[PDB]
């Protein structure tokens, strides 16, 4: 019987191997063991985004955020999800929030978040046209 | 150091 962290790492390894439904199931089993861990939900939310399941991804972001209001990835995955759903204004504010939080937490993702922000703003602008 | 990655 695997542990919650064992299942999370198995999920992680499947994700890296691009096996998104398999990984999402592993995170589910992690959650069964310990439902109070934000990273299990943010990890699965990223699976759902890769699986085109935005509503599920949205729901997992909300579960994570209720556990950890400071989660940079929960805000970033939420904004990415909203971006693909064409909720442009919400998407940008959540990407901006992820940026502020990471800066506050001295987390280094290089130019990733500003890069995603430009992409999101470019898309909203092009969409307006 | 990559944002779109699992933890």
């Amino acid at each position: 019987s695997p542990s919650a962290q064992e299942l999370k790492e198995q999920g992680n390894r499947l994700f890296v191997g691009r096996k998104y439904p398999e990984a999402a199931a592993c995170y589910g089993r992690a959650i069964t063991r310990n439902p109070l861990v934000a990273v299990y939900y943010t990890n699965r939310a990223l699976c759902y985004l890769k699986m085109q399941q935005h509503e599920q991804a949205l729901a997992d972001c909300r579960r994570a955020l209720e556990l950890d209001g400071q989660s940079v990835k929960a805000h970033f995955f939420l904004g990415q999800c909203q971006l693909e759903m064409e909720s442009y204004d919400e998407a940008i504010a959540n990407l901006q929030r992820a940026y502020s939080l990471a800066k506050e937490q001295r987390l280094n993702f290089g130019d990733d978040i500003p890069s995603a922000l430009r992409i999101a703003k470019k898309k909203r602008w092009n969409s307006i046209e | 150091p990559t944002i779109e990655e699992v933890d």
